[PDB]
């Protein structure tokens, strides 16, 4: 059945699939999840204090998604791990290809 | 499931132990295709983060098939030298808290406080206490982290719990205000760790796992069975002001008794609580309720809270001071016990015949009901119908011999006409049904199949020469081993083509071998033997196996070489045994039973009679098939035995290989001396096959429509399948199942991941008796509160109550275990199929105009009653029991009387009564025997005792086919032992002592002189009839003896 | 798989209501805690567990010896699961399958038929060429194949009855059995709790009593010896028991016996019952066992305590059992933290390791347990004229 282009996914209870956790999806079909988990972020859910307590408008306990890290650990700057994110990534992809 | 967190507080001078040999875990491997590895030990806070690729960790997620062990080991001895954590020893022991160090090591020093790790990890370091507010003190923000669930290559935080930066209570009711999912135990560690959530439904799981834990905790606290631990509760609070949340905590703390199996059944369980917490708004908002009334105030109070924490009695005397301040001693919990099923293995219900309250079929306005209802399929539970005919080995070789029993031996013109119209007259369907309705074949394979997988795995020894070294050398090809112990290891290639007649032929050789000479062994160091079977191609290969030091001459004759060869008129045989061999054995059916004229009478008698004189003129011993056998050829074949030969003898025998219900005997042949008898009129063998019987071959339905009506007896076996998800029909359902069935047996199976598809079984086989004890159901005064019949059949209102149904549906159904051979034929022992013939035909010798004969039924030798199927007058009739043993009551609602006692045979017997009595004059009053002397006494005591108008009943053993057995072959069910070696019979019946059979002379003069006392004797057309009407056939460990005993007993009946 | 059997002590056996109203007031009483908490504080079943952990493990590379009929032969037998072969002693090699719940009935109704068959005839071996016998236990999935496993020459006829297929199955009236027994068996054993103790009202004291007399009943009328579980046990109900004994059967007398297998601290009891002679006695006053059930005690179930604060002082009986950790760096405070101890704990062990490569992270350990001997011992330490050169104890 090819899968339809667009899709109402996001708003409601319809997830898709290809995105769960669910490591049976690793044991049944490699090189989906070989991908699928080259997608996922994996950084953090850090708050924002600061904004809220200049009584900014946030929802109370709220967050964001810093999508990059830091550098400056303590002061002594390691080598930046999205670098590696990214060099594994393009790493595997051209191995598979 | 949460607050894993067990304060393992490993030490900091010990943090080298990283180098543990690969960390100690948890495998499993399931069909889910998951390869799961738990972690056992410190190490539950471990996170393979987006580092480690390309580490044997993670590639081995990715093989498919089954995991090796090896490969777990020495990855993870790959693995352990990668990771690492941040410490620091100094002087003096300090714990090392090991939670912010897996964490900032579980998040690669992302988050503020990591920062104060990394550049200066001793601020981990902590003495006694308090690992946390240095910590606080320095930062001044709340502090989260996740947990990370088991199976380790999953990464998703399906939670997180967290830290408050004040730890006294003020501040974690203010946390919890926000965060708009979260909850907290009442432990003391509540004052430094709240909870939250991700969703709103993902916190009803949760709190049903901590609420199934609290149950297990409150059990084990009430017999003060605490494990070495703390938190004296385990339910949570929360602020969710969500109507299903609180309904469910709500309700909770007033059902904390039951065990609920948890996750060694796991189940409904959870749906179950969801339902029975949303079936009380039907109760505790409308009136017509169990709320007894006070419910309502508590519950209205346990819902509207949210803040208390309502402890049982118990629990309260621990929970002291240091927690929520919100609490209360509840008490007055719900009354609702349920059960709890056992592991997969079924249920089953044994329902009852006392009580003091009913339940109504349908609705208060109708007569007959009927439950048109669906049926299970045969892909599910399935039907067995192998009969399990024999116990170990020695089961297959069982026989029985009877010896002559008159003077004379002349063929009479009466006894020849007897016979000759025997001959033309057709059989009876049902016998052919009973003997050919299946299986009995199928059963040796059974015992086959055992010893072989056993011998071959199994720990069993045949010491080269048993019975069973006979029974493995059946079924087997070139596979035996004899190192002086039968062994097989290859060449394990078995026979095929056992068609019945092998193991006829085989026993008929181990039995003319043993009553040759001495039971040394069933090995001669040489021997002879021929075989006159239609077609014996593998008994010669089986004994030619058998024996290994062959020295032998075996051969057998008459094999035209046909599959399924009719007998006929197989004359060339005879000028073929100029051999002069030993033992000799015949398997020819000879019953040509096509156009049955007089003239092929004749010839198959003059043909028997051929075979009989070949074989006495050869060789000492050896049997013969009679297929007739009406003593007019026993007649025939005695009287040739004179002018021929000497004084050799016959004998007439049964075998236990033998098919049951057959009309087939053996006759042995042997050149010994004679008993001066030479001659037979009366034998139990012959007055069997003497009758010309006709009958209806009635079999099994597995109708799937019950219905309250008193259809008496087809026979059948209920079987269907109803749903959990309303209870209202299932509860009838097993009752109106109840009035049919003695035992119910149900299954229950969940497919659809909740309430849903819930397919619950029902199977049960319809006995009389139970219909004839609900037949009555009066409890009224002559009214139809029971009744009200419509025309011409019979329809129940009431039902006796069943006593647990209501409280067994969470757990209590049984799982569907491997197989559930669950049968539809069923097997009976001889001497219950005796005391069903009993209670026929007593039933049927009842006076016509004696039925409005009330009153009194006095019946003894009870021990549940079984002979009520014997009367069918439960109408306008009390009865009373007297009998042994067993707590005497009474019975107000089926005008049943149970007493116990000895009853001393010896007191009034009212006007217009009814006594019966089976057996019950036969036993030792107090352990001594007694004589039959002593037991015609007491029939001459009963004799007196006539009432005018109020008969009775016994019965009687006889002896009259005792005094000519003389071979028996040491039964487990029916023995018999000669006194004095001929003064009197003892028989042991199935388990209990000898008891002295009753003479015969005895009971002819007292006949003879009673003057209106009879005695009845039984016939086929008894036992068939109630074989027919009550399911049930024949074979356990009997099956051969039927005959014997349906001569043995008569039954005695006085009147006057 | 030892036992103990006391036999009767008195000529008379007759119902009184002095003992009927003694049984019902202690009936209706509630237990002492502290009884409860003794007979349930575990662990034994795990330690059956280990015995046959060590014979198992023992005969698989271990060199131990069966004698196809042993004792051990059962125990082996116990926990195994299509694991034996028997070449006229016992080898293990494959199969080696082992069963699961032995949820501590297995043990008790295995006990009971080998106490019965020893008392039955001589103990020439456990295995009869061929037998009967039957079960009334509420829930007997595994016994059955337990002896059908340990016989291997079968010629046997085993079959329990009362199994309605559920788990922790509690004892309801459980009267559709004894039409059941049509059989005319040989030993018979019965393992029913029959200890209802919820609302203790007259009426379910009576009907009990019924109930168990029934069983006694039931299992006299058949088979010749045969055991079965009381658990009331006060004589009076032996006493009716043995007055039913009169009027009933013959001489048959009756038993008491204790198990090795039985859990220590219950009232719990057998009743063994046999055909034979009796010594002239044929009643019951005067026993142990019934003088155990028939105290309405009321205690404090006490338990240990791990703590670890050592104190100068004498707190005489809690008890419990100080354990901690000290470091090497200055010992000035070890030496008076072993002696404090010292007043205390009769035994003291230590263990010493070093991670830090050199003194620090020292982590010496002291753990030992407090006994009262000690601490009466040195309640005196006198040694002085009346003066407090050892002593000047605060308030109270």
């Amino acid at each position: 059945e090819r899968m339809t282009e667009n899709n109402d996914v996001l708003t409601g209870n319809l997830y898709p699939s290809l995105f769960t956790d669910d490591p049976t999806l690793s044991a049944i079909a490699p090189t989906l999840a070989k991908i699928a988990r080259l997608m996922k972020p994996t950084t953090s859910l850090t708050p924002d204090d600061r904004a809220i307590a200049a009584k900014f408008p946030r929802f109370k306990d709220s967050a964001h998604l810093n999508p990059y890290s830091s550098l400056n650990i303590g002061g002594r700057t390691q080598h930046s791990v999205t670098y590696t994110r990214m060099y594994d990534a393009i790493e595997e992809m051209f191995n598979l290809i | 499931m949460i607050d894993l967190r067990l304060e393992e507080d490993i030490l900091t001078a010990t943090l080298p132990e990283f180098l543990s040999t690969r960390p100690k875990y948890r495998y499993a491997y399931t069909n889910t295709k998951q390869q799961d590895i738990r972690f056992q030990g410190p190490m539950r806070h471990v996170r393979l983060t987006h580092l480690y690729k390309q580490t044997k960790l993670w590639n081995l997620q990715y093989i498919e098939r089954e995991l090796a062990i090896s490969e777990i080991d020495d990855a993870l001895d790959e693995f352990i030298q990668t990771f690492s954590l941040p410490y620091v020893i100094e002087q003096g022991t300090y714990k090392y808290n090991m939670l912010l160090g897996m964490h900032a090591h579980n998040v690669n020093y992302q988050d503020d406080v990591s920062e104060l790790i990394a550049n200066n990890p001793q601020l981990l370091n902590y003495l006694d206490d308090n690992p946390f507010s240095a910590i606080f003190e320095l930062v001044n923000v709340d502090l989260q982290i996740y947990q990370y669930g088991q199976n380790i290559f999953n990464n998703e935080a399906e939670h997180t719990i967290l830290f408050l930066k004040d730890n006294t209570n003020y501040g974690v009711i203010q946390a919890l205000q926000k965060h708009p999912f979260s909850a907290t135990h009442i432990n003391w560690h509540l004052h430094k760790h709240i909870f939250v959530f991700h969703s709103r439904e993902q916190l009803l799981n949760k709190l049903l796992s901590a609420g199934l834990e609290d149950s297990q905790l409150y059990q084990r606290q009430k017999t003060y069975s605490t494990k070495r631990g703390d938190r004296p509760t385990e339910r949570m609070v929360t602020y969710i002001e969500d109507d299903h949340i609180r309904r469910i905590q709500a309700v909770f703390p007033l059902l904390l008794d039951n065990i609920f199996d948890v996750k060694l059944h796991k189940d409904s369980s959870m749906t179950w609580l969801k339902s029975y917490a949303d079936m009380i708004y039907d109760s505790v908002k409308n009136s017509n309720s169990t709320i007894t009334p006070e419910i309502r105030k508590l519950y209205l109070r346990m819902y509207n809270q949210y803040m208390r924490i309502f402890l049982p009695i118990e629990q309260y005397m621990l929970y002291d001071n240091t927690c929520w301040p919100f609490s209360e001693k509840i008490t007055l919990k719900i009354n609702v016990r349920l059960i709890s099923s056992r592991e997969n293995q079924p249920v089953l219900w044994k329902t009852p015949i006392d009580t003091e309250n009913l339940i109504s079929i349908v609705q208060p306005d109708e007569p007959i009901n009927k439950l048109n209802f669906t049926a299970i399929p045969s892909t599910m539970i399935r039907l067995n119908d192998n009969i399990t005919m024999y116990r170990a080995v020695k089961d297959m070789f069982s026989a029985i011999e009877y010896l002559p029993d008159a003077i004379e031996n002349i063929p009479t013109l009466t006894m020849k006409e007897q016979a000759l119209s025997r001959y033309i007259s057709p059989d009876s369907e049902a016998q052919n049904f009973f003997n050919n309705q299946p299986p009995y074949l199928n059963s040796i394979m059974n015992v086959n199949r055992q010893v072989f997988e056993a011998v071959k795995r199994g720990n069993i020894q045949v010491s080269t020469g048993s019975m069973e070294h006979l029974c493995l050398c059946m079924h087997v090809k070139s596979g035996l081993i004899v190192g002086r112990t039968v062994l097989i290891d290859d060449k394990v290639v078995l026979r095929r083509n056992f068609n019945a007649s092998t193991a006829k032929m085989i026993t008929c050789y181990v039995k003319a071998f043993a009553q040759l000479y001495g039971e040394g062994s069933l090995i001669n160091p040489g021997l002879r033997m021929v075989f006159f079977g239609v077609e014996t191609e593998p008994a010669i290969d089986i004994l030619k196996l058998f024996y290994g030091d062959k020295s032998l001459y075996i051969q057998g004759f008459g094999d035209r070489g046909i599959g399924r060869d009719k007998f006929r008129t197989k004359i060339e045989d005879a000028l073929t045994l100029r051999i002069g061999c030993d033992i000799l054995i015949s398997d020819i059916d000879q019953a040509d039973y096509e156009d049955p004229n007089e003239e092929k009478f004749d010839d198959i008698t003059d043909f028997v009679c051929y075979v009989t004189e070949l074989v006495i003129s050869n060789a000492t011993v050896g049997l013969v098939k009679i297929s007739m056998p009406t003593y007019y050829i026993m007649n025939k074949i005695s009287s040739t035995l004179n002018n021929k030969f000497s004084n050799v003898a016959i004998n007439i025998v049964k075998l236990s290989t033998q098919k049951p219900y057959t009309y087939e005997a053996y006759i042995m042949l042997s050149h010994g001396s004679t008993l001066t008898n030479k001659g037979y009129l009366r034998n139990p063998v012959c007055d069997v096959y003497l009758e010309k019987i006709s009958l209806q071959p009635m079999d099994l339905k597995i109708i799937s429509t019950i219905s309250n009506e008193i259809n008496y007896d087809k026979p059948t076996l209920y079987r269907f399948v109803v749903d959990k998800n309303d209870v209202t029909d299932v509860s009838i359902a097993m009752h109106i199942l109840s009035i049919h069935c003695s035992t119910i047996t149900t299954r229950s199976v969940m497919v659809r991941s909740d309430n849903t598809g819930a397919f619950v079984t029902m199977s049960g086989i319809k006995d009389m008796k139970r219909v004839a004890i609900m037949n009555r159901m009066t409890d009224g005064t002559s009214a139809n509160s029971y009744m009200h019949e419509q025309n011409g059949k019979l329809y129940l209102q009431k039902v006796p109550y069943l006593e647990d149904l209501i409280s067994a549906f969470p757990n209590g159904f049984g799982s569907t275990y491997q197989n559930d051979y669950d049968s539809s034929m069923s097997v009976i022992n001889v001497n219950a199929l005796i005391r069903q013939v009993v209670y026929r035909v007593i039933s049927k010798s009842i006076p016509v105009a004696l039925l409005e004969s009330l009153s009194r039924i006095r019946i003894i030798g009870g021990r549940d009653l079984g002979e009520m199927n014997a009367v069918y007058k439960l109408y306008k009739t009390p009865i009373e029991v007297y009998d042994a043993v067993g707590i005497t009551r009474e019975y107000p609602h089926v005008q049943i009387s149970y007493r116990a006692q000895r009853y001393s045979f010896t007191e009034s017997i009212p006007n217009h009564t009814l006594l019966l009595a089976n057996y019950v004059i036969m036993n030792d009053v107090d352990g001594a025997p007694i004589s039959s002397l002593e037991q015609i006494n007491t029939i001459k005591k009963i004799i007196s005792k006539i009432s005018l108008g109020s008969i009775a009943y016994i019965q009687v053993y006889t002896d009259i086919v005792a005094r000519n057995i003389n071979v028996m072959t040491k039964n487990d069910s029916f023995l018999i032992s000669a006194n004095a070696d001929k003064t009197v019979f003892k028989v042991q019946v199935s388990g209990y002592k000898a008891v002295e059979m009753c003479n015969y002379e005895q009971l002819l003069q007292l006949v003879s002189d009673n003057t209106g006392v009879n005695i009845i004797k039984l016939t086929y057309q008894d036992v068939l009839e109630s074989c027919v009407l009550s399911s049930g056939i024949l074979g356990d460990t009997g099956s051969w003896l039927l005959d014997l005993v349906l001569a043995s007993t008569y039954i005695i009946e006085i009147r006057g």
